């Protein structure tokens, strides 16, 4: 019986309805659930660009296509001359050279306002930053690999030209005793950072010409999409280059020994590049770089888009300060040595509470000699926390000396100080100064003059105890201010910004060589401000909840930290590692009894790797979403069991004497929406798994009964046996020193995430049904247009295609034209089948429609190369094409489409061997699309080309 | 500024 192409089974319609339903739920809850606060302040400037037009085709062939600019900021740069450290900004996928605007303008203003007067800073080798930016014509870099290589080659030549600029007296005004620059600092955005890494492997790279790469939201670990084979190969090249170079034991054999790479990720608000791909932990050792999120950068504390990471005001200031702390024009490479650069980057980008954080004060030179009476009024008893409700009660400079406990106790102990008042730098009279004091011997022990050491007379008694004291300002941790009028760690309005808190955290072994911690209260009149300092035991402050993921997802975890709690408490859940699961954190009300608390509770949700910390000021209700173990990225490196999973750091007022409750439960819809960044690229490949299994069932029934069933009927027959079985095979495949372990299927071998295979399968069933109905609608619509033209008329009245591809037409244009000719054949087939309604006309229509669906699901992979080619034609760039690859990638489709235009139906199918070859080919295509589809989506075109050649063979046999 |  004639079965309509539009008819669908109830079983296949319900399954497709769930697939579309689960797609909407994932998409909807990825834009509404667990969304981070937006806290970027817009930045304004006066932009200007000087085109370096002497950098032309004599220097590089690509200079007819690309351009180089020097940023000049109005009010600062009054001429196009280079007077400082050269910095190169690389824009990303379809980015603009005019995106350096914010960061280049802040660098121009900061040197004008502050540094150019700081005479010590210039004497230390600090000059202005010359920001060069490159115009790539908004190239689609993430979708074409030859574009990436061209950009890297152009930029190596551009660095040669930039460094040549500093030799010309007519263009460079610099001190005559300075060395000539031999390096450029590279700041790359998105694909821009990837080009920077590629720049170091290209043949025309000049050695030692890049030593500092800072990338903003760059996918270092993995290509964003794998539609081009050259992108995948270049990622393999650069990732292998970093891994091999840093795996060398002798630094002379390490080409990247002097290179530091810092990767900054926008976070959860970045929906263009997954922040999971920014992790360089599998590429760069901690001595040479790190991955940091903008939510952990002090005085930024916000997540950002892919675009806002450049113009955000807070982050702009932070990055310019970090860049100005590394430059050194006294060295030919215009930066400090590698270790000093790493220390500065850690200071400016990291929270300071990491394990890699370095403490300066404990072993630093003493900066102040303090005189205190022997009456021990200042010296307090051990085990008492120092609480200063107000500053300046007495009206004179005071010293509070806290004795450091002896290290005899086996338990680990920490000294923690929290204040909302800015701590004085050495040699500065402010409101408050904290310093580590060591007792000076009564006997005149031989020592230096202590000329930097200043005096502070506070005794006025015979004792006059002498103390040599080191200011702890170098090691101050800046914490967002958690007052009870604060909602976010940031403030979009600069006027409403609360001055942040100051935090000190020391292990007792670090400061055991000292005798006291001196909190010098310099205020005289009573001024607002609190200081809490105490020593705490690791047992009392740190809690670990060893609860499995199943129990955590079922019941959640609840803690009741006690009232005796130290000011700072940590709660670690080692089983919270996945980036795909989102939680909800609740902190109980601090019932401060009889008094208001000194500050509101502050929570730091953080991960050991990558450096991804999030702050919740006035914490009561926090959305806990983390960037942990992501699906397709290389596996995390070995770590201590004390740094695994998720930890919460809690600061509360300890004087309230009220216990606090911490609850953590799972957010099901937020967890569901976490899947969109991670699995959006599955849908260029994995729906071919469903289509190939449907075409397998259509050909099976045809070869056995002679009837080519509709795509919907084939889908209904496949959902009963074939598709469920092959999803079980995918699950079994997942369960069965390599950095490409997580590149196939779901990318997660973890058996917990096996439900993702049925989830993706059902969503792709729904998507295939919808695309089928779209193709049917398009066929009917074109047929209606043709019939309408016919009625308007009535009432009112070859073998050359091979030559085209070999010369100038890329096979993607030919493929699009083949798809259009196939649509025309489909329209004729449908019209004929409606006119005649023969069983032979239904077979041809169904067969042509299925082949059209197969072609249409490969078209997405080929379209990105078409736009690149059209763009290059617009710019007048011509790219030669290898005739062997173009011809062999398009002839099977050309021949199939021609055969269909002749109207010939596929011959029905030693004969059983030809019958089984079609089944085997379609099964292999389904399995290959499922397994290698995400990472090698460019090979699907070739595989489907092979299947089309097989169909042409079967057509030829009869 | 003059531009954002
Ligand atoms: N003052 C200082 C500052 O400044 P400004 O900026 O002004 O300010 C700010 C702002 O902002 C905004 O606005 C903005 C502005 O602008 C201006 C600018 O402009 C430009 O620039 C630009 C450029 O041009 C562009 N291009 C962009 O770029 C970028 C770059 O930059 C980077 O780097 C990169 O990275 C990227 O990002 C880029 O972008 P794009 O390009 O767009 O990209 C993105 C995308 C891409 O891709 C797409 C596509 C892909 C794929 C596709 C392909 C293929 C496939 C398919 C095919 C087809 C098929 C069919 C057939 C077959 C059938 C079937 C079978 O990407 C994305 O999106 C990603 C994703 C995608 C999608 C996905 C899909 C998938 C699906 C699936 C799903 C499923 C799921 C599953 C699950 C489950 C599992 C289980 O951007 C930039 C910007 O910046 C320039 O200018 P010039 O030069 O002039 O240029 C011109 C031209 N246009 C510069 O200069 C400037 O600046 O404004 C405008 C207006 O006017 C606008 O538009 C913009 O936007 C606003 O605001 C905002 O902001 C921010 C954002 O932005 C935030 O934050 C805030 O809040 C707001 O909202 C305003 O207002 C402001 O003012
Ligand atoms: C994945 C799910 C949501 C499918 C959504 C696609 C839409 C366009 C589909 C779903 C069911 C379809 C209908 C099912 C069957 C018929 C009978 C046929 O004689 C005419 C078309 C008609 C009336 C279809 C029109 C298009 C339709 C409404
Ligand atoms: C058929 C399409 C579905 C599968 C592909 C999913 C597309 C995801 C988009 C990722 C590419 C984003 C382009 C910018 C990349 C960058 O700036 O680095």
């Amino acid at each position: 019986p004639w079965r309509s192409p539009w008819a669908i089974s109830v079983f296949a319609f319900v399954t497709s309805l769930l697939g579309i339903g689960l797609l909407l739920a994932v998409i909807h809850s990825s834009v509404t659930r667990q969304i981070d606060p937006k806290g970027c302040r817009m930045s304004y400037m006066r932009p200007s660009y000087a085109k370096l037009s002497d950098f032309d085709t004599e220097h590089t062939r690509l200079a007819s296509k690309y351009s180089l600019y020097l940023y000049r900021e109005q009010g600062i740069d009054h001429d196009v001359k280079v007077r400082g450290v050269p910095v190169l900004f690389i824009p990303g996928n379809a980015g603009s050279y005019k995106q350096v605007r914010p960061i280049a303008a802040e660098a121009a203003n900061y040197f004008h306002d502050v540094l150019q007067h700081d005479e010590a800073a210039l004497r230390a080798g600090v000059r202005s930053l010359d920001f060069f930016t490159v115009d790539f014509n908004e190239d689609i870099t993430a979708f074409h690999g030859q574009t990436l290589l061209d950009q890297a080659e152009y930029l190596n030549e551009a660095i040669r030209y930039i460094l040549s600029l500093y030799l010309d007296p007519r263009v460079s005004e610099r001190d005559p005793d300075l060395p000539d620059p031999t390096s450029v600092i590279v700041l790359g955005h998105s694909m821009g950072g990837i080009v920077a890494r590629t720049m170091l492997i290209m043949p025309n790279y000049q050695h030692n010409s890049i030593n500092t790469i800072i990338t903003m939201s760059a996918p270092h670990a993995r290509p964003p999409v794998s539609f081009d084979g050259q992108i995948v190969q270049t990622y393999k090249d650069i990732n292998n280059y970093w891994r091999h170079a840093y795996s060398q034991k002798w630094a002379n054999d390490n080409p990247l020994w002097h290179v530091t790479l810092v990767s900054i990720a926008g976070g959860g608000l970045d929906t263009v590049v997954p922040s999971d791909y920014a992790s360089i932990e599998s590429l760069v050792p901690d001595t040479h770089g790190f991955t940091v999120f903008t939510s952990t950068i002090p005085n930024v504390w916000t997540s950002m888009d892919n675009q806002a990471i450049l113009w955000c005001d807070q982050f702009r200031k932070v990055i310019i300060r970090a860049l100005f702390d590394i430059v050194d024009v006294h060295r030919a490479s215009q930066t400090k040595p590698r270790a000093q650069r790493m220390r500065v980057f850690k200071k400016w980008f990291l929270s300071g509470m990491e394990t890699v954080a370095e403490k300066i004060a404990p072993t630093s030179d003493p900066t102040t000699l303090l005189i205190v009476d022997d009456k021990s009024d200042s010296i307090t008893a051990e085990g008492e926390r120092l609480v200063l409700r107000e500053l300046g009660t007495q009206g004179s400079v005071r010293a509070h000396l806290m004795p450091i406990p002896p290290p005899g106790s086996p338990e680990l102990k920490r000294f923690t100080l929290l204040t909302d008042t800015k701590l004085d730098k050495p040699g500065e009279n402010g409101k408050l100064e904290v310093m580590f004091c060591s007792v000076i011997p009564s006997q005149p022990n031989p020592t230096g003059p202590a000329i930097p050491s200043q005096l502070d007379l506070s005794k006025g008694n015979a004792g006059t105890t002498r103390l040599a004291c080191t200011n702890v300002a170098p090691d101050v941790i800046t914490l967002p201010a958690s007052t009870r009028f604060a909602r976010f760690p940031f403030s979009v309005r600069k006027e409403a910004e609360i001055p942040p808190f100051s935090y000190l955290e020391y292990v007792l072994d670090d400061i055991s060589e000292h005798q006291f911690v001196a909190v010098i209260e310099k205020a005289t009149i009573p001024t607002p401000g609190f200081v809490i300092a105490e020593f705490s035991d690791h047992s009392n402050s740190h809690h670990t909840r060893h609860i499995g993921l199943r129990n955590l997802l079922t019941f959640g975890i609840s803690l009741r930290l006690p009232s005796n709690r130290p000011m700072m408490s940590e709660v670690r859940i080692p089983s919270v590692k996945s980036s795909l699961l989102a939680y909800n954190l609740r902190i109980s009300a601090l019932e401060c009894s009889g008094r208001k608390d000194l500050f509101a509770p502050l929570v730091r949700q953080y991960l050991a790797e990558p450096y991804e910390s999030k702050y919740f000021v006035n914490a009561r209700q926090a959305a806990v979403s983390l960037h942990g173990v992501a699906p397709y990225v290389p596996p995390p490196m070995s770590r201590e069991p004390e740094a695994e999973g998720l930890a919460f750091q809690l600061w509360t007022d300890p004087t309230c004497n009220s216990s606090i409750q911490v609850d953590l439960t799972v957010d099901v819809m937020g967890s569901l929406g976490k899947l969109y960044m991670r699995y959006r690229t599955v849908f260029a490949a994995f729906p071919l798994f469903i289509v190939s299994l449907v075409l397998r069932k259509q050909f099976q029934v045809y070869d056995s009964t002679g009837s080519f069933i509709t795509f919907a009927e084939g889908l209904d027959l496949s959902l009963r046996q074939s598709i469920p079985v092959m999803l079980i095979v995918l699950a079994a495949l997942t369960l069965s020193t390599n950095f490409h372990q997580n590149d196939l299927l779901i990318g997660t071998q973890d058996p917990f995430f096996l439900f993702l295979i049925p989830l993706i399968g059902i969503i792709c069933v729904g998507v295939c049904t919808v695309v089928n109905y779209i193709a049917l609608s398009l066929t009917r619509l074109i047929s209606v247009v043709i019939s309408f033209i016919g009625f308007l008329t009535v009432r009112f009245g070859t073998a050359v295609l091979l030559f085209l591809v070999s010369t100038m037409i890329p096979y993607q244009l030919a493929y699009l034209v083949a798809c259009l000719v196939q649509l025309g054949t489909l329209v004729r087939a449908q019209r004929i089948s409606s006119e005649l309604r023969s069983p032979a006309n239904s077979n041809f229509h169904n067969y042509v429609h299925s082949i059209f669906i197969l072609m249409l699901w490969i078209l997405p992979i080929n379209l990105p190369t078409l736009v690149v080619w059209m763009h290059n034609l617009s710019v007048h760039w011509l790219t030669p094409f290898t005739s062997h690859h173009n011809v062999f990638s398009i002839m099977p489709f050309i021949l199939l489409v021609e055969t269909h235009t002749t109207g010939q139906m596929i011959p029905r199918t030693c004969c059983v061997l030809l019958r089984h070859i079609t089944s085997i080919l379609l099964l292999s295509l389904a399995l290959y699309a499922a397994v290698y589809g995400v990472s090698y989506a460019y090979t699907l075109h070739q595989f489907v080309n092979l299947f089309a050649f097989w169909l042409v063979m079967v057509h030829s046999t009869a | 500024g003059t531009t954002s």
